[PDB]
């Protein structure tokens, strides 16, 4: 039952990567949570069709909902709205990428759907921590994973953006200037994700 | 060309000031998160250029 207009009721595996850095203020992080909730609201949330997982990284993954979890979509909405604001001084795109590659998506058990990761970067990971970034991106590519980078804030590292796209055919970047643009581009983003529909 | 001379005041052709011009806080228009929300609406390049001047 689509809430307003959309229901991407197809086999899909989806993971979110809500950034936990201090760059996104408390209000900005709340807007991001609203984005993720309103996003999953328009998807057929169930292990049969759509698997959703939110993974806040604040220099360490903080998965609140796992793609293997099976609960009422209302409960998942509540949990997503309840993601705490870490407010860390430095996030780590590479660390969360490794987490999803090894501990979230390393035990393929449902090829019917596809693997999509929404990296909502809002801060620049220090170069010293970018040693294995390309390696993990390529590894996810091998695992049939499409990374959709989202450059939320002006400080969002853009070099990594379009570099994730460079090492993949379908990796699309949604570079935004503020969280407000998320509400504007919500329909476009859901549409794009449903173009790569596993049916 | 739009000067409006009055009875007691008479227009004279104004000319660019004869003067010669790192803070660089003007970058805030494109670096700070709050300001960048406007980039979709209004381009900040002219404003930052005026600020540099």
């Amino acid at each position: 039952p689509p809430l307003h207009d959309f229901y991407c009721s197809r086999l899909l595996d989806l993971v979110f990567l809500l950034d936990g850095s201090s760059r996104l203020s408390e209000a900005e992080f709340e807007v991001l949570k609203a984005f993720v909730v309103d996003m999953m609201e328009r998807l057929r949330i169930s292990q049969k069709w759509v698997r959703v997982a939110v993974v806040e990284y604040h220099d360490g993954s903080h998965a609140y909902i796992g793609l293997k979890d099976r609960k009422r979509p209302s409960e998942l909405r509540r949990i997503a709205s309840q993601v705490k604001y870490a407010g860390s001084q430095v996030a780590s795109t590479s660390e969360v990428l490794k987490y999803t590659l090894f501990q979230i998506f390393s035990k393929i058990d449902r090829p019917e759907a596809s693997r999509i990761t929404l990296l909502l970067m809002a801060s620049q990971e220090p170069q010293r921590m970018s040693r294995n970034f390309v390696r993990y991106v390529q590894g996810l590519k091998k695992k049939k994973v499409i990374v959709i980078p989202v450059g939320i804030g002006p400080h969002a590292n853009l070099k990594q953006i379009r570099l994730i796209e460079k090492q993949a055919p379908e990796n699309k970047a949604f570079v935004l200037s503020s969280v407000d643009e998320l509400e504007q581009q919500r329909d476009e983003i859901v549409s794009y994700l449903c173009d790569l529909a596993p049916e | 060309s739009w000067a409006l001379s009055s009875g007691e005041q008479w227009c004279e052709r104004a000319s660019p000031p004869s003067s010669s011009c790192l803070w660089e806080q003007c970058q805030l228009l494109k670096s700070t998160s709050v300001f960048a929300r406007c980039h979709p609406l209004v381009d900040p390049e002219p404003f930052v250029a005026l600020c540099e001047k």
